[PDB]
């Protein structure tokens, strides 16, 4: 019969840096064995210190993406100014929870700053629960995405490696080599990628293309 | 005098004193008349400026209703503004429910019944507003319709509504009224509203003119009354 | 209001700019003028802020 | 609506150099049966935004209702103000969605076109309200036979003209007549462009059949 | 997911894994399972994560509330009957939760626990989770009234390595929690490949 | 203004009929109330019996838990029906909350569903004033009264009725902070007040008591009458 | 005539709400005073009885961790604000894990300080003084019962009132003290109340973002009265 | 006179006095103006204080990224109507995706007031809102009045003595279409010193400018952003 969900696919990556947090996302857009779209980006800016992605089904990323603006529209004009990072991560939860008996199928992470100008990254799950996480990957790639990290950002698993702090340029040449090879292996990732870095001075884009199957 | 309170109440000689107000309080309001030709109706409103505040295209009382009805209301405005849009409302029924376009009758009595519903019971006041409804149609002709603040709708050739309705009428009924088309009607209502009140009591007036009939093709809009300008050009001739 | 107390709104508005010793009048001696016809106010004003 | 009555079948839409063309065809068939096989699947929307669907004829002579109420209120505010094409692709997903949400959909699948300030306009709404812009567009079998010949030609130049477009139009509908099952030699073009919405009769394909003379 | 509570004469012992799987998937290691609803009072996350943390954050709203209106700070008993009573109002529509709750009371020492079954009752020693039994066997080895602060340590940390050790849906760093009498105060956040190395010998 | 209707304010600040019910209050009979240490004690006056009835239907003290005490003044269906929500709300506090009822909240449960009954659209309101005596935290005894206005008001003893001011002066003129209570003292306290009563008939006195832990207790007027003769006994030691 | 909150004057205005400004005058008084290194709050009890237990009599109640609150004239108006108060300061950290800040509270308030409507209840008869640490340090804040809600550096309310401002603006300016704006406020005090200072009638609330929690001071307030 | 009570009663000679009732209680606000460019609308209005120590009553208040509005009269059904036009605006930036025309929605403002104009039960708002917005067609300065009939002008001033500050936009309403926002603004403050008593002179705390532009988002200004708009000006003609 009529089902309400249907897989969407999209792979949403974010790392939380000493002052960054750089958020980027594929902009394929598709549905079983088609494609709708090369371009659909999974990134939406906020505040000038937040950008959410959303992947999952579309629909309800859509829907959820204006209800989250009109919050923040009236928490701006109730109480002069804009919320926190935290506090929109707590009001995202507060709203998939007031939806838990018809779920949202929906992935979402939220990057951004904290008051003390530090990177935070805030995971999700399709019913509402978050916690502050350095680094996540939601969507078809996450499997494919988080051992890497373990390996890179956590230095997991290793002998006599000592802990670098991860620098600007360093989180830029793995977000775009994890898309590389995360593409290699998906079917649901191509065609771009949307990297959208949060610093202390306003959000930044950059486009970078991927093979074009 | 009396007994005067409530809308419900009766007098010792059977009326209603609200309903009797509410008629003389649309008499304070400006001059609206109204005129149809053998192939459309033309409107036209004494619309006057304050001092020197307005900016002449602001609160039009040529209102239009549906796609080929339009009001020319006249008396207290914001109460006009409601009852245009429940008559868009009404109208939005029939063409939804029955796909085609409203009858001016029907139209005309289901608003006559909603201005009769508020002057019946005592929560409420009776409007303060009487305006003029035209339509036309290829099956139907054209068709001028008259709302008072009771609920008396029925139809004319002419109308006017405001200070000088007699006074309107006097000269409107002297024109021949069958075999003129509706451009020549143009400049006789610019005449019409141009003899009232030049000067006198107030300083300045400015005309509206709206515009129905089969040149518009069933259509209602305002005139181009920019285009042919032909008020002035005979409005300055009529004054001698 | 009757002519006599236009007439009390043209003296009182006069003296009003008497107060301050004015040589010609002003727009709001005349709305004084009015109030004080009328009965007087301040205003005192509240809830208009 | 549960289950669909009467389908109609595949919409074709694709921008141009200032213009959008969109062309469907004009069949209403009943399981198989093809029951209604002269009707209009396209509503010309006032000057500038242009609508064909798919599914269910029934909930588009609704969507028709709807929208020509809507855009005759705007049109008698007098305003001078319209509905941009996006406004009313974001109005129809948000119709849709909420339509979804009580479980009972709208069988559908609409395709918006328009052409407003310069800037063209090719919109898509899926029945689940999954929604986006395309400068191809290809519903129901559409989307598997004539998405890539729309893709490709755009991969190899990706700006057209309005007569290249139309004959690309001409051969994708060409294709479509030759293997799917729901269609039929009858379809309407349909194009905006600043200069208004025109509707064009209802054109045929040109068909070839010499591979049947072998084995 | 493995938890364990149990009172004792120097308060009461709260530990949990950090390990919370999607499926045969590990989402994270690090969610901090055990919920600090107030100063004194320590909810956990046993079975499902939004409604444990909602429906908790809930309770500590009412907490708050109840304490503002009578100035005088609520039971324990009080509170795991404000949320059983809460819960209960959807039985049967599928709410999976099973938390404990633990605090010191006028009467000293509390722990109680709620179900989203619904079975709210007083006790002594408790254990949640998908391999719960484990830490029963080990807990029902070392448990005793009269035992010291760092036994109880020991016996609780020893409880989620052997429970982490052989379940599956376990692991991650393990959470302790010492409640006082006058307040909770975490005591530490230990990793299971350092308990490992540190007790395998 | 006017005395019609609750709703407006008088030109000089005042709401009429909030004063106005209270003097039902001020015109009723009387009942006191004091707490000693452990033991807490109040009663009612004028039983007036006329002669050809039963009274224990007529009780003006009653309970609604098996802590807490009542009283009341003003009239007395309004006192029903107050009792009558104040049991049942006292319940359901008890369904939830496992506690036995502190004081605090049932008195704030009368005064609240005092305001907001007297807010309403002509809703007369309660012409009442109730003493509200227990004993739960510890044992640690309260008494607190209420108004038809809805302002619980916590005391250390109270006198209610008709010419409280002579009743309360006598509990002011008395009131000693030693010792203690002395469970004697404090029987000793309402056998002066009840003494100190408007008309003090010996007859009419109806007293009930609680030591924070038992249960309402009811007296019989031989005990009373003996205290009647020691008080008696003390005011000849004062010559 | 006037008779109702549905009818204006011929020259203003309400005649309800003015009858409520006029019910303000009866209450007791109260004084409260910003400085950049808190906010300071002082009120008279006006003791009636030695049974009247004086702990028992609220003024100033508790809000959040670090806003406090005093009420005047009704009582009852003021309880019910101060539950609603209570309620959606709770709300705000519930929805949002941050403390609601002192003018969004008392929006919150206002938004129905007047919502009076009886159909389609009367108008509270209760001015509240507002006093907390936001991110811009400390705050003071004064509302009415009409809603009309403003920022005041040092508000006095109540009975005499008039003087209070008066002999308040005497001694303020903007680069007080804290212990200086404490005895400041208590002189000003023993100027407005009949009886003598001593421990039991006036209360202190003094709230400092270093010192946020308890926004009280207990029997050291004898200590401040006896330094007079 | 005994007919001068409800919102219900006509007059014997029509007019409903409690609308004129709540025109004199608009009239007893503080002054404010707004004036609009061709590609430019502010709107200036003027603040006061309870006492010297307390902090001055607001008055131009944020609504939407191109509507603001001023306002006199009461604050309640300001802040009643500031949530209704919060709330109409991001109903149809939610429903529509696109900001709102300034005119239909100050036709449903006026459809709003009008229920409380006609019925019984409720009062007419006392409300004095000088609205600022952006459709596609350029700036708009409309005014609304208790009697729910909106005007839309090019020049007003409401509240108390705003009179000869209606004779200043007179004498510069030809010469306001052209210029910039600089000198803009300050005619509009010489409109606003003109709405004060000629003893004292307007200073910085007392006034507020809320400027929205055709690429320009609305923003409001309070003595940090208007100490650069206090300065270019002369003494009155004394």
């Amino acid at each position: 019969r009529f089902s309400p969900y249907v897989f969407n696919g999209g792979t949403i990556l974010a790392i939380a840096g000493e002052d960054f947090a750089i958020v980027a996302s594929d902009t394929r857009l598709s549905e079983g064995f088609s494609i709708h779209t090369r371009d659909s980006p999974k990134c939406y800016k906020l505040t000038d210190k937040t950008v959410i992605g959303c992947s999952g089904f579309h629909g309800d990323c859509l829907t959820l993406t204006k209800i989250i603006e009109a919050r923040l529209k009236m928490y701006k004009h109730s109480n002069n100014k804009a919320m926190t990072t935290g506090a929109i991560a707590a009001m995202l939860s507060t709203i998939l929870y007031s939806r838990r008996f018809f779920p949202y199928y929906v992935y979402n992470i939220i990057g951004g700053l904290d008051e003390e100008g530090k990177g935070a990254v805030y995971s999700f799950d399709p019913v509402g629960s978050y916690q502050r996480d350095s680094f996540k990957a939601g969507g078809s790639a996450s499997a494919m995405l988080q051992p890497l990290l373990d390996n890179q950002v956590g230095f997991k698993n290793m002998q006599n490696v000592e802990h670098v702090p991860l620098s600007l340029d360093r989180a830029m040449r793995l977000v775009k080599d994890v898309f590389i090879s995360a593409a290699e292996r998906d079917v649901y990732t191509g065609d771009a990628l949307r990297i959208c870095i949060v610093t202390k001075e306003g959000i930044r884009e950059e486009t970078v293309s991927l093979r074009k199957d | 005098t009396g007994y005067d309170l409530s809308a419900s109440t009766f007098s010792p000689d059977g009326r209603v004193f609200q309903v009797e107000y509410a008629m003389k309080a649309v008499e304070n309001s400006s001059t609206a008349i109204g005129i149809r030709c053998k192939d459309g109706v033309v409107f036209g409103v004494e619309k006057l400026v304050l001092s020197k505040l307005y900016e002449e295209g602001s609160n039009k009382r040529l209102f239009n209703v549906d796609r080929h009805v339009g009001m020319a209301v006249a008396g207290l405005l914001a109460d006009a503004r409601s009852l245009a849009d429940i008559a868009r409302e009404e109208a939005s029924n029939f063409r939804s429910n029955f796909g085609y376009n409203i009858p001016l009758k029907h139209l005309a009595d289901r608003v006559a019944m909603y201005v009769h519903a508020y002057t019946l019971y005592s929560a409420v006041r009776p409007f303060g507003c009487s305006f003029m409804l035209g339509s036309y149609s290829v099956n139907d002709g054209a068709q001028l319709y008259m709302i008072d603040p009771s609920g008396v709708s029925y139809g004319y050739w002419g109308c006017a509504i405001g200070k000088a309705r007699q006074a309107a009428k006097t000269e409107i009924e002297k024109l021949q009224m069958k075999e003129m088309t509706c451009r020549d009607i143009v400049k006789e209502v610019a005449k019409i509203i141009y003899i009232v009140h030049d000067e006198v009591k107030d300083k300045a007036f400015e005309l509206e003119l709206s515009w129905v009939g089969e040149l518009t093709n069933g259509r209602h809009e305002i005139v181009p009354k920019d285009i042919r300008e032909e008020a002035e050009k005979y409005a300055k001739e009529s004054l001698k | 209001f009757n002519g006599a107390q236009c007439k009390a709104v043209c003296v009182e508005a006069g003296m009003i700019a008497l107060r301050r010793g004015a040589t010609e009048l002003t727009h709001e001696d005349y709305m004084e003028g009015i109030l004080e016809v009328q009965a007087k106010k301040k205003a005192n004003l509240q809830y208009y802020a | 609506t549960q289950n669909p009555m009467v389908t109609g079948t595949s919409v074709l839409g694709v921008k141009f150099e200032g213009g959008v063309v969109i062309a469907a065809d004009m069949l209403g068939s009943y399981g198989s049966l093809a029951r209604f096989r002269n009707i209009s699947r396209i509503m010309r929307v006032n000057n500038s935004t242009m609508l064909g669907a798919s599914g269910d004829y029934a909930d588009f002579q609704y969507l028709k209702q709807v929208l020509g109420q809507m855009v005759i209120d705007e049109e008698l505010l007098g305003d001078g103000h319209s509905y941009s094409p996006r406004a009313i692709h974001s109005w129809l997903t948000r119709a849709m969605y909420s339509r979804r949400s009580k479980m009972n959909p709208l069988w559908n699948t609409m395709v918006i076109g328009g052409y407003a300030d310069g800037e063209s306009f090719l919109g898509y709404v899926d029945m689940l309200g999954v929604a986006y812009e395309a400068p191809s567009l290809a519903t129901g079998y559409g989307a598997y036979l004539a998405q890539p010949l729309l893709r490709e030609v755009l991969e190899k130049q990706p700006v057209l003209s309005q007569t290249e477009a139309r004959d690309l139009v001409e051969r994708c509908m060409r294709v479509l007549y030759y293997r799917d099952a729901r269609s039929y030699n009858r379809f309407q073009i349909a194009t905006v462009t600043e200069k208004g919405v025109e509707i064009e009769g209802p054109l045929s394909t040109e068909t070839n059949w010499d591979i049947a003379h072998m084995i | 997911t493995t938890t364990l509570a149990f009172k004792f004469r120097h308060g009461v012992i709260v530990a949990a894994d950090s390990r919370a799987t999607a499926g045969a998937y590990i989402a994270s290691q690090t969610v901090k399972k055990v919920i600090e609803i107030n100063p004194y009072l320590l909810g956990t996350m046993a079975g499902g994560a939004a409604d444990c943390s909602f429906w908790e954050r809930l309770l500590a709203r009412q907490c708050r509330i109840y304490e503002l209106r009578n100035k005088e700070r609520i039971s324990v008993a009080a509170a795991s009957k404000l949320l059983a009573n809460m819960v209960y109002q959807y039985k049967g529509m599928g709410l999976s939760m099973g938390t404990m709750i633990c605090g010191w009371d006028k009467r000293g020492p509390g722990l109680y626990y709620v179900d989203s079954e619904g079975n709210r009752i007083s006790g002594a020693t408790f254990s949640v989770g998908s391999g719960s039994v484990y830490a029963y066997g080990v807990m029902d080895r070392g448990y005793s009234y009269d035992l010291e602060v760092e036994q109880a340590y020991d016996l609780a940390r020893r409880a989620i390595y052997q429970a982490t050790y052989r379940d599956a849906y376990s692991g991650g760093a393990v959470n302790l929690y010492h409640v006082r009498e006058d307040g909770w105060i975490r005591v530490s956040s230990d990793n299971v490949a350092d308990l490992h190395e540190k007790y395998s010998g | 203004s006017y005395d019609r209707a609750i709703t407006v304010f008088s030109p000089d600040g005042h709401l009429f009929q909030v004063e106005y019910a209270q003097e039902a209050v001020k015109k009723g009979s009387t009942a006191v109330g004091v707490r000693g240490r452990d033991i807490v004690v109040l009663g009612v006056e004028k039983k007036s019996v006329a002669k050809l009835q039963d009274e224990r239907t007529v009780r003006k003290i009653c309970a609604l838990d098996d802590n807490v005490c009542m009283a009341f003044a003003g009239l007395t269906a309004d006192a029903r029906i107050v009792i009558n929500r104040a049991r049942v709300e006292c319940q359901s506090h008890r369904l939830t909350v496992e506690d036995p009822v502190t004081v605090e909240y049932i008195t704030r449960y009368i005064a609240s569903l005092k305001q907001r009954y007297t807010q309403s659209n002509g809703r007369r309101p309660f012409g009442i004033s109730a003493l509200i005596v227990g004993f739960d935290f510890d044992g640690t005894p309260r008494l607190y009264q209420t108004d038809p206005s809805g302002t619980y008001h916590a005391w250390k003893a109270n006198a209610i009725g008709r010419g409280a001011k002579s009743v309360r002066e006598f509990l002011e003129k008395n009131y000693t902070d030693e010792a203690i209570e002395t469970d004697d003292l404090t029987i000793k306290l309402v056998i002066k007040a009840l003494l100190e009563v408007v008309q003090s008939g010996g007859k009419n006195i109806e007293l009930a008591v609680m030591r924070r832990d038992q249960s309402l207790k009811i007296l019989n007027p031989e005990e009373i009458e003996k205290y009647v003769a020691e008080i008696e006994k003390e005011k000849e030691e004062n010559e | 005539y006037d008779r109702g909150v549905n009818t204006f004057s011929p020259e203003g205005r309400l005649f309800q709400v003015e009858y409520a400004i006029e019910a303000i005058k009866l209450g007791s008084t109260a004084i409260g005073i910003q400085t950049s290194e808190g906010v300071c709050l002082a009120v008279e009890k006006r003791i009636t009885s030695p049974l009247m237990e004086p702990s028992s009599i609220e003024k100033i109640v508790e809000i959040d961790a670090h806003i406090g609150c005093a009420m005047s004239g009704l009582i009852a108006d003021a309880k019910t604000l101060i539950d609603k108060a209570r309620v959606e300061t709770q709300n705000h950290w519930f929805t949002y894990n941050e403390t609601m800040t002192v003018e969004s509270v008392t929006q919150a308030v206002s938004n129905l300080a007047l919502q009076f409507g009886e159909e389609d209840s009367r108008p509270f008869g209760v001015a509240l003084l507002f006093g907390g640490v936001d991110e811009k340090g400390p705050q003071l804040f004064h509302m009415d019962p009409s809603g009309t809600f403003v920022q005041c550096d040092a508000r006095a309310i109540g009975s005499a009132s008039e003087g209070a401002q008066s002999s308040l603006q005497e001694v303020y300016h903007k680069s007080m003290t804290l212990k200086e704006a404490i005895k400041s406020s208590l002189i000003i005090l023993k100027q407005v109340m009949e009886e003598k200072l001593n421990a039991t009638n006036i209360e202190l609330a003094t709230v400092q973002p270093g010192q946020n929690f308890h926004m009280f001071t207990k029997e050291e307030l004898e200590e401040v009265i006896k330094d007079i | 006179n005994q007919y001068d009570n409800d919102v219900t009663v006509w007059s014997p000679q029509g007019r409903i006095h409690q609308i004129e009732y709540a025109m004199e209680a608009v009239k007893q606000g503080s002054a404010t103006v707004g004036l609009k460019s061709k590609t430019h609308a502010v709107l200036v209005a003027l603040k006061r204080a309870q006492s010297e120590l307390a902090a001055h009553q607001k008055k131009i208040l944020h609504v939407d990224n191109h509507i603001g509005i001023s306002i006199a009269g009461l604050t309640a059904d300001a802040r009643l109507l500031c949530n209704f036009m919060r709330q109409e605006c991001l109903d149809s930036r939610f429903v529509f995706d696109r900001p709102l025309p300034v005119s239909r929605l100050v036709s449903l403002i006026g459809s709003k007031t009008q229920i409380p104009t006609q019925r019984y039960g409720r009062r007419p708002y006392g409300v004095g809102l000088l609205i600022a917005g952006y459709d596609d067609m350029g700036p708009h300065i409309f005014q609304t009045c208790p009697s729910a009939n909106y005007f839309d002008c090019r020049a007003m001033s409401i509240g108390a003595r705003s009179q000869s500050a209606r004779t200043y936009l007179e004498r510069h309403m030809s010469e306001f279409m052209e210029c910039n926002l600089n000198e803009l603004v300050k005619h509009g403050l010489r409109a606003l010193r003109e709405t004060l008593p000629a003893e004292q002179d307007l200073t910085t705390k007392n006034v507020s400018i809320g400027i929205v532009g055709k690429d320009l988002e609305f923003t409001i200004y309070d003595d940090d952003d208007v100490s650069p708009f206090l300065e270019g000006l002369e003494e009155r003609p004394q």
